[PDB]
């Protein structure tokens, strides 16, 4: 299928209206960040000839 | 930066080569329409909000701050007044009380 | 096509192959990189049929519907600028819904402000808007509503010299 890039949400602007919240939701959200990757050596000695 | 919606703290914790961010962020919800205006005209004065922002739910109009909704009488410790009203496009006229009003009348 | 060639090349092990997922590898990152660049809202905004903004005026900005390609002006100006085994990737997002995305961040900025990018987009009239941000910057709200006008002139003279400068400066 041709993608959809998100649900259409028409904004009802106009010139004197404003939306006020009258309510309000706590959300935790997750953010995993890589910090380290594992330290390897080689031995390039060892490697290439034994 | 730290999560989606209006960020109030976030956690820290260890992961195998890596850290997870628990973002603790403030959502709006259950928004409503009302009626608003950018200033209200009082005795030839123009006012403004302090710090909120004036609405109406059809016949009366407050004052209330812009992240939640918690009407409030339009006073003049809420407001300040700067210039007349022939200025600003799109003022309304309404009554602004006054809370020394009823000490000297007493 | 020489197959020696390769049976000689199967004696240098798996090269091929590390190349190989190193360009994959960088072709999905570039899909990734428009994802995080442009993908950042999942609600399609849209503007009123009216333009009434207060005097602002957001037609260099905003899509064309004269334009078969729904870009704007100066998008329109920007993609006009812009001129053995190797095959090129098309693109996962393509530039009408690349440009479906700008127009859809341009919708909820100029009717919503910043409230949709913290959650539901919450109508407001764009003089408030402004004089929100105006507050924000430490500037009172009296300033900008008495001086509006001139504000939403010089915001419309500054979008055409932007234009124009687009169009001059090779
Ligand atoms: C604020 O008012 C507007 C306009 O009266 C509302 O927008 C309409 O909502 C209905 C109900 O879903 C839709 O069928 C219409 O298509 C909407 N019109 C537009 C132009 O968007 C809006 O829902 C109201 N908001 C609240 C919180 O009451
Ligand atoms: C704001 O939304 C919260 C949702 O978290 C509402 O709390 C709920 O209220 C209903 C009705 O009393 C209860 O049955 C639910 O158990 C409540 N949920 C929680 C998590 O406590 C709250 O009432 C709403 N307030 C307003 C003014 O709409
Ligand atoms: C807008 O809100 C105001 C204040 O909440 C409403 O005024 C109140 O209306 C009730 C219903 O009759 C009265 O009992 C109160 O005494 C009124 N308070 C004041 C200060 O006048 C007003 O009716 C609301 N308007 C709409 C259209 O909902
Ligand atoms: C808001 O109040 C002002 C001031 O009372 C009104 O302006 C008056 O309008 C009448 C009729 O248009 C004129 O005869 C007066 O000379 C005006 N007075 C001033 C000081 O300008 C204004 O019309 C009111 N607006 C609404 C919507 O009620
Ligand atoms: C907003 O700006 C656009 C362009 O800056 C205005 O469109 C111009 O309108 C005049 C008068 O009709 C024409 O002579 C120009 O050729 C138009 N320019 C373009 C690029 O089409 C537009 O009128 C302005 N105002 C509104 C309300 O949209
Ligand atoms: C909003 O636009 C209408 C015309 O559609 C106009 O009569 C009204 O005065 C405008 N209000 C403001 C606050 O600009």
């Amino acid at each position: 299928y041709t993608m959809s890039l998100g649900a259409e949400n028409s904004v009802a602007y106009s010139n004197n209206s404003i939306a006020i919240p009258t309510n309000f939701t706590i959300s935790v959200t997750t953010e995993i960040l890589p910090v380290s990757m594992t330290k390897t050596s080689v031995d390039c000695t060892m490697y290439i000839c034994g | 930066f730290c999560g989606k919606g209006y960020h109030l703290m976030s956690f820290p914790q260890s992961a195998p080569h890596g850290v997870v961010f628990l973002h603790v962020t403030y959502v709006p919800a259950q928004e409503k329409n009302f009626t608003t205006a950018p200033a209200i005209c009082h005795d030839g004065k123009a006012h403004f909000p302090r710090e909120g922002v004036f609405v109406s739910n059809g016949t009366h109009w407050f004052v209330t701050q812009r992240n939640f909704y918690e009407p409030q009488i339009i006073t003049t410790d809420n407001t300040f007044v700067s210039g007349n009203c022939d200025v600003v496009i799109g003022i309304v006229n309404n009554t602004v009380y006054d809370p020394l009003q009823p000490e000297l009348d007493s | 096509d020489s197959t020696e060639c390769s049976n000689l090349l199967l004696q240098y092990g798996s090269f091929c192959t590390q190349l190989n997922r190193a360009l994959t590898g960088i072709a999905v990152e570039q899909d990734k990189n428009t994802q995080e660049v442009f993908a950042q809202v999942k609600q399609i905004y849209k503007t009123p049929p009216i333009k009434d903004f207060g005097g602002f005026n957001f037609s260099q900005i905003l899509p064309d519907p004269s334009k078969p390609s729904k870009r704007s002006p100066i998008e329109d100006l920007l993609f006009n600028k812009v001129t053995n085994g190797l095959t090129v990737l098309p693109p996962l997002l393509t530039d009408e819904m690349i440009a479906q995305y700008t127009s859809a961040l341009l919708a909820g900025t100029i009717t919503s402000g910043w409230t949709f990018g913290a959650g539901p987009a919450l109508q407001i009239p764009f003089p408030m808007q402004m004089a929100y941000r105006f507050n924000g910057i430490g500037v009172t709200q009296n300033v900008l509503y008495e001086n509006q006008k001139l504000i939403a002139n010089q915001f419309n003279s500054a979008i055409g010299k932007i234009q124009d400068s687009l169009s001059s400066t090779p």
